[PDB]
């Protein structure tokens, strides 16, 4: 059965517009199969830099209560806390402060963490060449800051720093200014908007600023899981205070999961749509080789074979033709997909117009991993779409014998 | 002893402008008989051919097989019968171009066998018996028309035949090769008994053999 | 019949009983424009009007294109705002902005503060709560807030809080002396939308002293614009004397940047997709022309050019490509008009929540003509080698 | 005078046999009366209709019309000349079987002067002139084998047919009322006509015509 169909195609090298028949088809089915394999890619690194990068760094989960500052450590304790599903926990200083410096200014929010406990709970490393978390401790009081305030302030290493801090006090003396300045601790790299808004303290000497003692805000989680975050963080009661609502990962960042899930399904259905025009075109070609044939198929009826076989001949026919376009667009597509950064740049720095902006969003580059599984789902959707294009043909291909 | 006869005829599917072929149609082929036909087939005659080995349902009439109306069964079924026994070579002009000639001729016990180590070696020995070990393993476009027909017989009889409908067997060629396929189909006879019915138009071999009738319009 | 060839082209498009027109592969290049077409033009209207939301989220309840005098602050005596009818705006309304941070007693924030006249009506006007701007009156110091800034700040209403200007003095020797004066909370504007959080309401006096400008002068006008996307055309513009043109390009800008790209790489997934579509085109043609290559010995004797063939062929891919092109463009608008109206409710499976769109007429009719112009361009050339020689007659 | 023929060959790939019609050949058309050249079949003789017409160019030869060169011309220019003025029937069934009848009478009237009232009366009664009134509107799929060629007869003639070079009159006919359009050829040159072109590969019952030649294969 492989015979016929195979000397059909390879056969038909004179006359019949070779350079248009076929090639066209090849091209059809190469740029539909190897953008959508650069787009899974695309979207393959976008979680694993999201996974590397958010993830990593943001606490999975959030504990508040309006009343008094003091949560743990003093009016309760986080080791009552710990039940199945959070890995780790440690206190946090949520301390907004905001900086100004005269003529450059930004935002930020001031956060105080015992080095030590941020290092065994998140992967949150100074991500500089100076690497000098290790320093970082509280003792000189330093502050991390991050890349895009540092490039506001256009501050270094280091240099003192114009950091704006407030003052709290039961309605008794309100609207004090104060201002301390003690140093700078590197950078915080995140390559993308977080890196606008965090800073640093050591929690024992930021409790030295916030005049009150061995009282600590909420912010305490580390969980293993990182999906069931909305459930398993209601966990209040262990210190009770208050238990209407409580910040989660959910929501602050949720919503990029939904994205990327999203743009997969908008791209995937996209390209199966060019997937199943390039096999109107493959059907197009079958049915105009049938009618060519139709000469030798009469033969082959006289020479026994049932129906069955002239239809297997023309799928095969079919199926070889798509496999072939399949085959020349996956190669393309595994060929560019682990080239995929270099190519962007390589673009960006030809049309001198950065394509992701670090402002907005969280990457400043374009991510590319392979999964291999893609690719087997790749070729099993082209082949089917093909075998479905080819279907008709094949019952347009049990035509009475002319003569 | 076997009738082969039942006045049988075939029209247009219309029948209301277009002609048709010759009426009330008495073949008495039996069993393995040689015969030759030299009606003038030129005027028409081949549509015989569409209903005689079940290429086409007759509008009139049916045609008995060895033992068994072949018109009253599945096309599948047919298409065995065809296989298995029947051996054409008609004027289809017998073409698989960019097929190459050795498995061209193997082509109708290339539709499912016991072994198919075996297969190649009946076409080699058939090649042989009509002379053309020679430029064998080519395509046969490149080979010249005057070996068209010496392959073309070899496939309608490289399966043990008992029914061939041979149309013109002398083709292009010289007399001496065209008179000695008589003695080539003569010696398929000698291993066993096979039919060889020919409808042609040529009278020069007309009378050459036994067993010769002729009918154009009755 | 008629003396143009094309009833050649035409009855080839109907065929013979037992032509390519019942086999869907005359038409099939016809569907895969179709096909093409709706995806273009569903899609790009759902994301335009996506696009849209957000023209009147954050950019209709912020200052658009202040017009600011290029010495500073602009004395309204000097430019009045009685020959400032400059083409392309809606209206004019003075106004004063600038970048000013807020600390409360507990809390600090950031934000950019309005310096409005109650007088005239504002855009965040529906949006108040249990507040009417008329008390903002001179002297007293008001300000209005925002739901998530008040939220960020704590304090609700009745209490003061403090403004610090960073363009102001940080010259004199004792290290600075910003510009600090107090103000009180009188309420909060609930729009929903992220303008919160940095975007206060107070007095156009009050924003005066506080940047220390002379006399009552205002720093521009508020200028309104009925497309804003589009004001970096009406950047090039003749302003009356002299002055700056400063946009929201430079504080919002590259969000509307990215969402433009990401509208760009939309379409170029749907133009791949309508280019799949004619790269078919030109098979169907060149089948059409393989066979029928018989037909043409005929015609090609009996007197019509080359060129008066190369047409017929040229107009049978094309009219495939017209049908399609019209067909895809008026059933799509009417697949994205059905998609907020009588929408069948799917919003369980995507994001859903009453999908916005904007059909934005222009924007389909380009995307018919593009269609129509790729659909064309392809058949050139089955219909080039349509008449070369004489061959196997 | 109106063609003079010349050398006229043709060519197949250098390497293998180029297989050339002819090489010593003049003969000339005069205006008014007709040739007849057929003799052995087999080397392009039936291409060779088409070698006359402004269709291929000739190898290493040439013919020229009245007072200047057709091989000299552009494809625009030589659109004019066998437009209203030369037409000729072909080998096969070639009669565009997608219009109607009446159309492909009418194609080459369609290709020039839109006199639409003349176009459609003068078809039906000159196709009736040939024979052929009733069921005109047909499409030529659905009609009589022999009738296919006798449409393309009237299609091969237009309002000024300065010549024609057609070769196969014959072919599907009837021979009882096919005969007539051996004469409808010879009434028009009765009733003040021009040059006819014609002569089947047959001369039995052919050689009618004013002069008979012969085919060459040098
Ligand atoms: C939220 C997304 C983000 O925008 C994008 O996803 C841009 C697409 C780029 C992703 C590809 C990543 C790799 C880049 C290069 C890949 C190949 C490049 C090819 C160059 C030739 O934006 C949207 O999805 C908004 C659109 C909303 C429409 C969704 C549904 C609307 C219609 C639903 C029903 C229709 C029948």
């Amino acid at each position: 059965s492989l015979l016929i169909g195979l000397r059909f195609s390879r056969g038909r090298r004179r006359g019949g517009m070779v350079s248009l028949i076929s090639v066209i088809s090849t091209i059809g089915i190469a740029l539909g199969v190897a953008v959508l394999i650069v787009g899974l890619s695309a979207m393959n690194g976008f979680e694993r830099e999201l996974n590397n990068r958010i993830l990593a760094v943001v606490p999975h989960g959030e504990i508040e209560a309006v009343d008094q500052p003091w949560t743990n450590w003093q009016e309760a304790l986080d080791h009552v806390q710990k039940v199945p599903g959070i890995a780790a926990a440690a206190p946090y200083i949520n301390f907004t402060g905001l900086v100004e410096s005269g003529a450059n200014l930004r935002a930020i929010q001031v956060k105080g963490v015992n080095p030590q406990q941020e290092q065994r709970l998140s992967a949150l490393p100074s991500f500089v060449q100076g690497d000098a978390w290790r320093n970082f401790k509280a003792g000189e009081q330093q502050i991390i800051i991050g890349k895009g305030v540092a490039d506001a302030l256009k501050v270094k290493q280091g240099d003192w720093v114009s950091i704006m801090i407030p003052n709290s006090n039961p309605e008794h003396k309100l609207m004090q200014p104060k201002r301390v300045r003690l140093h700078v601790a590197g950078i915080l790299q995140l390559s993308g908007q977080l890196d606008h808004s965090f800073a640093m303290i050591p929690l024992a000497d930021a409790q030295q600023y916030l005049d009150m003692g061995s009282s600590v805000s909420g912010i305490a989680l580390k969980m293993t899981d990182v999906f069931n975050a909305n459930k398993l963080v209601r966990d209040a009661g262990e210190v009770t205070n208050s238990y209407v609502y409580i910040k989660s990962w959910i929501g602050t960042y949720g919503y990029m999961y939904r994205d990327i899930q999203m743009i997969r399904a908008i791209m995937y259905l996209a390209m199966v749509l060019v997937i199943g025009v390039a096999c109107f075109n493959i059907v197009s070609t079958l049915v105009m080789a049938v009618k060519d044939k139709s000469g030798d198929i009469a033969v082959l009826r006289t020479l026994g074979a049932k129906d069955g076989l002239i239809r297997a001949i023309f799928v095969w026919y079919g199926l070889l033709a798509g496999l072939f376009g399949s085959l020349c667009g996956v190669i393309i597509g595994v060929v560019v997909s682990l080239q995929l950064t270099p190519i962007i740049e390589w673009i960006e720095k030809l049309i001198g117009h950065q394509f992701l902006s670090s402002d907005i969003y969280f990457i400043d580059f374009l991510p590319s991993e392979l999964h291999w599984l893609d690719v087997f789902y790749v070729l099993v959707t082209a082949l089917l779409l093909s075998l479905l294009a080819s279907w008709y043909p094949a019952r347009r291909a049990s035509n009475i014998d002319p003569a | 002893i076997l009738l082969q006869c039942d006045n049988l005829c075939k029209r247009y599917q219309e029948g209301s402008v277009q002609t048709d072929v010759l009426h009330n149609v008495s073949f008495s082929v039996g069993e393995g008989e040689m015969m030759a036909i030299v009606g003038s087939s030129g005027s028409g005659k081949s549509t015989l051919l569409h209903l005689l080995g079940g290429l086409d349902t007759p509008t009139s009439g049916d045609v008995i097989f060895n033992g068994q109306p072949m018109s009253k069964l599945s096309s599948a079924a047919k298409a065995e019968l065809r296989n298995q026994k029947l051996g054409f070579i008609y004027q289809f002009h017998h073409l698989l171009p960019d097929f190459t000639a050795l498995e061209n001729v193997a082509m109708p016990l290339l539709i499912g066998k016991k072994k198919p180590a075996e297969i190649n070696s009946r076409a080699l020995e058939m090649l042989k018996a009509v002379g053309l070990d020679h430029r064998a393993n080519h395509r046969p476009s490149e080979l010249s028309g005057g070996e068209r027909q010496r392959v073309a017989i070899a496939r309608a009889l490289v399966n043990n035949p008992r029914l061939v409908l041979a149309d013109e067997p002398t083709g292009n060629l010289d007399a001496r090769n065209a008179d000695s396929i008589f003695q080539l189909l003569g010696e398929l006879n000698r291993l066993q008994g096979t039919a060889f019915l020919v409808v042609t138009h040529d009278l020069q071999l007309a009378k050459r053999m036994s067993r010769q009738l002729e009918m154009r319009d009755g | 019949y008629q003396p143009v060839a094309l009833f050649i082209g035409l009855r080839y498009m109907r065929g013979r009983a037992a032509d390519r027109f019942g086999r869907f592969v005359s038409w099939l290049s016809t569907i895969g424009i179709t096909l093409g077409v709706m995806a273009l033009v569903t899609v790009l209207s759902v994301m335009n009007g996506f696009e849209r939301e957000l023209q009147n989220n954050i950019l209709g309840l912020m200052p658009q294109a202040i017009l600011s005098s290029e010495h500073g602050s602009l004395n309204p005596q000097q430019l009045p705002e009685t020959a400032v009818k400059l083409d392309g705006v809606n209206r004019v309304a003075p106004i004063t902005t600038g970048d000013v941070v807020l600390q409360s007693a507990r809390s600090v924030a950031v934000g950019v503060m309005l310096g409005i006249d109650p007088a005239q009506k504002d855009p965040l006007t529906p949006y108040l709560v249990n507040v009417k701007q008329t008390d903002l009156e001179p002297g007293k110091y008001n300000v209005i807030l925002g739901e998530q800034l008040a939220s960020q700040l704590g304090v609700n209403r009745g209490d003061q809080i403090r403004v610090m200007v960073p363009s102001a003095s940080q010259f004199t020797p004792m290290g600075r002396i910003p510009s600090q004066r107090l103000f009180n909370v009188i309420g909060t504007f609930a729009a929903n939308s992220e303008v919160d959080g940095y975007e206060m309401l107070v007095n156009i006096e009050d924003a005066s002293r506080l940047m220390r400008y002379p006399a009552g002068n205002i720093t521009g006008w508020r200028l309104w614009l009925d497309e804003p996307l589009k004001v970096d055309s009406l950047s090039q513009q003749k302003l009356p004397e002299g002055s700056k043109w400063q946009d929201w390009r430079d504080r919002k800008g590259e969000l509307f940047q990215a969402v433009r790209m990401e509208k760009n790489m939309m379409g170029l997934l749907l133009s791949l997709i309508v280019a799949v579509a004619a790269f078919n085109i030109i098979t169907s043609l060149g089948l059409m022309v393989m066979e029928k290559q018989g037909e043409v010995a005929i015609l090609q004797t009996q007197g019509l050019t080359p060129r008066q063939i190369m047409m017929v062929f040229m107009v049978q891919g094309a009219s495939a490509g017209i049908i399609g092109a019209i067909l895809g463009a008026a059933l799509g608008a009417l697949l994205a008009s059905q998609l907020n109206n009588l929408m069948p409710i799917i919003g369980v499976l995507l994001d859903g929540a009453a999908l916005p769109v904007a059909i934005e007429p222009l924007q389909v009719i380009v995307i018919a003509l593009v269609a129509m112009a790729i659909a064309l361009l392809s058949t050139l050339y089955p219909s080039w080698r349509a008449a070369a020689t004489q061959p196997a007659e």
